[PDB]
RNA sequence: AAUCCGGUUAAUAUUCCGGAACCAGAAGGUGGAAUACGGCAACGUAAAUGAAGUUGGAGACGUCGGCGGGAGCCCUG
């Protein structure tokens, strides 16, 4: 409850929304950049640009966690061609 | 309440039917606020030309309820 | 001699570049890291200590016994 | 400014990416220069009332210019007195329409 | 012509090839970038079962000319070179955007023949991640 | 998921009145773009295809102590 001041000179209780929480990254957990923290009812209003970023697997993980995932798939590429080829 | 500052904008609100009436309030600093409530949103403009409100006023669309100050 | 570029953004900024002659990955390093800095070795024929200053990338030897 | 933040109209004339565009200062035009090598010329008249929107409409669509590297119309410049536009290409040609 | 890859900004994990190297440095940007054309839409899987439009269509791929820093950048031991992405790269295209346009477009004509052609597979073909 | 003010009775108010908004759902209509974008970057815009299948976040979280920010009450010119 939030406690206000009527423009009639009388002090009104009037219920408080809960704080918006921020969405967190699938990965590291992290809560998301870039978008509004917001209730999840209320966010779904906003556009998909205003949602998600613009970037591969934005929206649902962080840029570092995205970089990490592309460096490591490099690697396990470059390790099964090696393998491949070793075989 | 969406306050417009927009002259042709208002007159063009005033021209399509989404308008319901327009209020003239004249306040004490002798600025003419035009009122006209819609039916989402109340377009005011305050003008502080009277020549300007009075151009306005004259201008304003027949159908529109014009009202002067309550 | 062989100022080291030790760190994160140095290190890498010194590797990639091929700046860092020496690379003397330890084992606190990431992994991505050390694989990252064996595919930069490769691309440029580098000297890769890989100690087991997270990763000493010195520029050049110069008085090193290496 | 007086109509909306929103643009009052919107033109597309140019085939290629629309370079720059110019109004006279005093005679009521308009002209847009373009890589594409096409100026538009375009006449408008604007009136203080506040029902007379601003009535504009084309005049002209210059056309025969060099093109090179995909660059056509770079410069386009109008006459303090008259309704002259000065074009300057990138071939280093400069093309007055009197 | 060095085959590169982009692990930064909205072409992420986009094959590029390197038109014109400006790790000199530039005003622009103060880094070792690099104006690169690469793929961002690679071309579908052509059956010959679909009609003419069709294969076109499927086979139809969408270039992307940017310049990204050395950094942002990924090198790669496969390269291919063709004679016109040697000097249609410079400044004045990425200052005028129909000079980039047609760039664009004449580097997306370019890679289609070289899909059409058969070469270039694996940069043709998108990475997977 | 989504509403406040002022006024109104013998006994009623976030319900009634006057004024001003918000939510959800629904179709078609108009206009805008459409046949997505820039920055090394975090990120941003009026729009900016996504089946099956796969994944995540929020919802949805233990307790205590101190500090900062604000509000109101009280105090005071």
């Amino acid at each position: 409850t939030r406690i206000i001041k009527t423009p009639g000179n009388n002090i009104r209780y009037l219920h408080i929304k809960k704080l918006g929480t921020i969405p967190r990254c699938g990965d590291t957990g992290v809560p998301l950049q870039g978008i509004p923290a917001l209730r999840p009812r209320e966010f779904a209003r906003l556009s998909h640009n205003k949602k998600t970023v613009q970037r591969a697997y934005g929206g649902c993980l962080s840029a570092n966690a995205v970089k990490d995932r592309i460096v490591r798939a490099f690697l396990i590429e470059e390790q099964k061609i090696v393998k491949q080829k070793l075989k | 309440p969406r306050q417009i500052s927009d002259i042709k904008q208002f007159l063009e609100i005033a021209r399509r039917k989404d308008a319901t009436s327009a209020r003239i309030k004249k306040n004490t600093n002798k600025d003419v606020k035009f009122k006209l409530r819609c039916s989402k949103y109340l377009y005011t403009l305050v003008v502080a030309d009277a020549k300007k409100a009075e151009k306005l006023r004259q201008s304003l669309p027949p159908d529109l309820t014009v009202t002067e100050v309550g | 001699s062989g100022k080291y570029v030790l760190g994160y953004k140095s290190t890498l900024k010194t590797l990639r570049s091929g700046k860092a002659k020496l690379i003397l990955i330890a084992a606190n390093a990431p992994p991505l890291r050390k694989s990252e800095l064996e595919y930069y070795a490769m691309l440029s024929r580098c000297s890769v200590h890989h100690y087991s200053v997270g990763v000493l990338a010195v520029i050049d030897a110069g008085d090193s016994d290496i | 400014l007086d109509f909306s933040s929103k643009p009052y109209k919107n033109l597309r004339y140019h085939s290629r990416a629309l370079r720059d565009v110019s109004y006279h200062p005093s005679l009521p035009l308009f002209c847009s220069g373009s890589d594409d090598g096409d100026v538009q010329v375009f006449h408008g008249r604007v009136y203080s009332d506040l029902l007379a929107n601003p009535l504009i409409v084309p005049l002209k669509i210059l056309r025969n210019h060099k093109v090179v590297d995909n660059v056509g119309v770079l410069s386009t410049c109008w006459h303090p007195k008259e309704a002259w536009l000065f074009s300057a290409g990138a071939g280093g040609e400069i093309r007055m329409w009197t | 012509g060095k085959v590169a890859l982009i692990t930064r900004g909205r072409f992420a994990g986009k094959k590029v090839v390197i038109l014109q190297a400006i790790d000199q440095g530039s005003k622009s940007h103060p880094f070792g970038h690099a104006v690169v054309a690469g793929v961002e839409r690679y071309p579908l899987k052509v059956t010959k079962s679909m009609g003419a439009k069709r294969i076109a269509r499927r086979s139809r791929v969408k270039p992307f000319i940017k310049v990204v820093n050395y950094n942002h950048l990924m090198p790669t031991r496969y390269a291919l070179e063709l004679d016109n992405l040697k000097g249609l790269i410079t400044a004045d295209t990425f200052k005028e955007p129909t000079q980039r346009s047609a760039a664009r477009k004449t580097v997306k004509k370019t890679f289609e023949e070289k899909y059409q052609s058969g070469k270039s597979a694996w940069f043709f073909t998108p990475l997977r991640f």
